[PDB]
């Protein structure tokens, strides 16, 4: 104290008449920021950092939304994370992670049912409380065994109870975007929500944990998404607000989710009936709620398009897709869209289907059956979902890869010169090429395609390859060509917004893909006479169109809830209570947790 | 002038510069070339001399001792007794310090350079007389369980996999991993710290099959393919004192979970 105090009073009292005659006398900011400084020379910034911290006066806690985001974000269990709370509070003294109340205490603020929210006109056939959470899904589905056996488990939310809180989560990520567009912050207008809606089956979720086979198991996961956020200001609209990166699995959020295959028709309808109940009455009203103070209001639209082929083809009521009708957009048989290449339209509405549906049942004409098919154009099911039509992007680009890759494997063999072979010469062909691909570009060898195949196998340097194996030359231009006119047509779909990103290639587009229907119909028609695969139709008939329809054709696709698929396992097995009827309900919770935006909020945090 | 705080970065560096320069001259060659130090003495007494002893007692926490942030052994074993990956664990650290400013857990290269330290095969060790048959170096951490064990299409066909480490370097790592609690050990038995008697260990050594420990890899079955584990056990660490031995550590558990420590696996049958 002293010690040191006279050890260098000289230079002490000397530095104090300096930073007075000087510096003015602020020795304190004066002195901290000299030992700072010949800190930081040194190159020990750690305690410059911390020291800088503690002066400015930061407490080190944490709030409890923090420690949930990383709880959530980083999976661990609600024991382990009590080890790691334990540790750090007894080493450092002070505690630096919140307890597992406080976390459960401030986790109930994001789940859903928690504000208050009222509708006008009030939402025929939808309750008006407030606090509902996790509903059971069956929707009190009469169960005895006079009754039909039904087994199956299904958890769920109501559906305005779930856009509420989604919205509330972002009440700052949407006023912030009100800021940026030069809008008075303190506006109620008529915002309209877009949501798009995606279902797909996810089956083979178990585990032989008593290392027994052949027990399988399926599940389906129903989930919606928030797109953009408008308001009419003045004389027109404003985007508020858009959503950065779509079809990721981190912006989709779940609704419900079972455990049934996802063909078991009667037990889908029983389970996603109740849905479609809110989402028809929640389209004819509006929704008062304070958003930051004041109250605002929202209207929604709703587009269901995150449906793969399966899916679409049998709930909107259409025969399997082994048809003669191919396009869930348009009418058209195989035979004929292979001959008439690229003039259709979009004329397969859900109304025009349900009507449909219905001339099929009545029969009012009293006309035979295999003309009656033909007038209703393939529908022989009452569907009960309105969905709207387009094509999806990841199957899309999936199905094309696999289809020029046995396009090659069939130029292997040079059928074109020598036809008709028998499957024995085709699996040489086939070994050949991959043992060929293997030693040139060291693609591995894989039965079912990933995306990450397909997109290796799409290459110049691949189909290069496989053109310096094969004999002849007329070959060489009939496949190069096709490929870079294949990989020149690619990006206006694979793109996320390419109205404006790729605005070239789109314009070009007609004549793109008409040069590869005429060469598709040319050098190839020993395959392509009559029959023509589905997608080889989606793509060179309707997204030129679709474009000009909707918008993104990439945004609007399944790429988002497919990638969560992998999520539902891991919360399987390292958060759940081993009730079967609680498996679901914490799976359901801590999926919706981590699809928030306000904690990735602060997993974001290093960037900015 | 403004002040010192509400300046850019090197601002303030060139407005208080010349004082810098003349008093950390002067300093320099008073006590011979060094300023952050005395700087730092001074700075703890013209601040706590206004009546401010808190951020002075926590300043000297955090100056050469303990206090906030964690030690890289600390943050290492949390990261593997939670059974975190790696990617996760840098995930908490840059969220947590990126949120409350400071650092309290450390990098991952701060985490490899400090579990160096307890993996066998770092410390120096002597046998005598040597070894027979034993190798000498003392570099040896894991090495491969076929101990070269020719294996081409000519002689008998082996397919297993197997990693161990040397006997000697993981028995002296089990030592150096408890020389706290001998010490305190031979302490509370009432003797002397600086005592090099021949101590006496007491091993345990156990080896038992985990079959079927294969699992389903992408949507599918699996094949019973079993596996092995060599581990031993300290147990019982003894000293002849005077005339008699005396017992300076014994295992509380003996037969726990966490107290078995591997030493070979394989994956073979029994
Ligand atoms: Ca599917
Ligand atoms: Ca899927
Ligand atoms: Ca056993
Ligand atoms: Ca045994
Ligand atoms: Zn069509």
């Amino acid at each position: 104290r002293r010690a040191q105090k006279h050890r260098l009073r000289e230079l002490k009292i000397q530095v104090k008449e300096f930073a007075d005659k000087e510096e003015g006398g602020d020795v304190k900011a004066v002195c901290l920021t000299l030992f700072l400084l010949a800190l930081r020379a040194r190159n020990e910034h750690r305690q410059a950092d911390e020291l800088e911290a503690i002066m400015q006066g930061r407490g080190s806690g944490l709030q409890p939304a923090v420690c949930l985001a990383i709880r959530v974000n980083t999976f661990l269990s609600c024991s382990q994370y009590h080890k790691m709370y334990r540790t750090v509070k007894a080493i450092t003294g002070r505690q630096i992670f919140q307890p597992l109340h406080a976390l459960r205490n401030a986790e109930k603020v994001l789940l859903p049912g928690y504000h208050p929210f009222e509708w006008q006109p009030p939402l025929k056939n939808v309750s008006s409380r407030t606090d509902v959470g996790i509903i059971d899904g069956l929707s009190g589905l009469a169960s005895s065994v006079d009754e039909y056996p039904v087994d199956t488990i299904a958890k769920r939310f109501r559906y305005d109870s779930a856009l509420v809180s989604a919205l509330m989560d972002m009440e700052e990520d949407i006023l912030e975007g009100m800021r940026s567009q030069d809008l008075d912050d303190y506006l109620n207008g008529p915002f309209t929500v877009v949501v798009k809606e995606s279902c797909d089956g996810m089956g083979d979720v178990s585990e032989k944990h008593g290392s027994g086979p052949a027990v399988p198991e399926k599940a389906v996961r129903f989930s919606f998404t928030v797109m953009r956020i408008t308001i009419e200001h003045g004389s027109q609209n404003v985007k508020v607000f858009e959503e950065p990166k779509p079809n990721s699995e981190l912006c989709c959020k779940p609704l419900c989710l079972m455990l049934a295959d996802e063909s078991d028709h009667e037990t889908l309808t029983a389970i996603l009936s109740p849905l479609i109940a809110e989402r028809e009455a929640m389209k004819s009203s509006e929704l008062t709620l304070e958003m930051g103070g004041i109250p605002r209001t929202f209207k929604f639209i709703f587009r269901g398009t995150g449906y793969d082929e399966k899916l679409v083809r049998e709930v909107e009521g259409l025969e399997a897709s082994g048809s003669v009708y191919i396009c869930t957009l348009c009418d058209t048989t195989r035979l004929e869209a292979s001959q008439n290449l690229v003039f259709h339209s979009i004329t397969r509405s859900h109304a025009e289907n349900l009507q449909r549906y219905e001339v099929w049942r009545s029969n009012p004409y009293h006309e035979s059956v295999e003309e009656l098919r033909d007038r209703v154009k393939g529908v022989s099911a009452k569907p009960f979902i309105e969905t709207v039509p387009s094509i999806d992007a990841l199957h899309c680009d999936i199905g094309n890869a696999a289809e020029f890759y046995k396009i090659f494997q069939l130029e292997i063999g040079e059928v074109y010169k020598h036809p008709n072979a028998s499957k024995e010469e085709r699996k040489r062909w086939q070994a050949t090429l991959d043992k060929h691909l293997r030693k040139r570009m060291n693609l591995k060898p894989i039965m079912r395609m990933n995306g990450n195949f397909a997109r290796k196998l799409m290459t110049q340097e691949t189909v290069d390859a496989v053109c310096e194996l094969i004999p002849s030359e007329e070959r060489h231009e009939a496949l190069r060509e096709l490929m870079d006119l294949y990989l020149k047509m690619k990006p206006v779909w694979r793109s996320s917004c390419p109205a404006k990103e790729c605005p070239e290639s789109l314009c070009q587009y007609s004549f793109n893909s008409q040069r590869f229907a005429e060469l598709l119909s040319t050098k190839f028609k020993y395959r392509y006479e009559g029959k023509i695969t589905n997608y080889f139709h989606k793509t060179l008939a309707h997204v030129p169109e679709i474009i000009e329809r909707d918008g993104s054709i990439g945004a609007w696709a399944s790429e988002g809830n497919q990638s969560g698929n992998k999520l539902f396992r891991r919360f399987r097995k390292m958060n759940a209570r081993q009730s079967k009827c609680y498996e679901m309900e914490d799976v359901l919770k801590h999926h919706w947790l981590y699809t928030s935006k306000y904690l990735q909020k602060f997993m974001n945090a290093h960037n900015a | 002038r403004q002040h010192l705080l509400s300046l850019t970065r090197r601002a303030q560096k060139h407005r208080l510069r010349e004082l810098k320069i003349q008093v950390k001259e002067f300093a320099d060659k008073e006590e011979g070339g060094d300023v952050k130090a005395v700087c730092l003495t001074l700075f703890l007494l013209a601040l706590r001399a206004r009546n401010e002893h808190r951020q002075a007692d926590e300043l000297e926490a955090i100056m050469q001792g303990r206090g906030s942030g964690l030690q890289p052994a600390v943050c290492l074993a949390i990261r593997v007794n939670t059974f975190l990956s790696c990617s996760q664990y840098h995930k908490m650290y840059r969220t947590v310090k990126a949120i409350t400013g400071r650092q309290i857990f450390q990098p991952l290269h701060a985490l490899r350079n400090a579990e160096k330290v307890l993996l066998p095969g770092y410390h120096p060790f002597e046998w005598q007389p040597p070894l027979k048959n034993v190798s000498s170096r003392t570099d040896v951490g894991i090495i491969d369980g076929l101990s070269g064990l020719a294996s081409s299409v000519d002689e008998y066909p082996v397919d297993t996999i197997a990693k161990r480490f040397r006997y000697d370097s993981a028995l002296v790592s089990a030592l150096m991993d408890m020389e706290e609690d001998i010490l305190e050990g031979m302490r509370s038995q009432d003797l002397d710290d600086y005592l090099n008697g021949p101590f006496t260990v007491v091993v345990k050594e156990s080896c038992d099959g985990m079959g079927d420990v294969s699992e389903k890899h992408g949507s599918g079955p699996a094949v019973p393919e079993k596996a092995v584990r060599f581990s031993f056990t300290v147990m019982r660490i003894t000293i002849e004192h005077g005339s008699q031995n005396v017992k300076v550590f014994e295992e509380p558990k003996p037969n726990s979970e966490l107290c078995c420590k591997p030493l070979c696996l394989m994956l073979a049958d029994e």
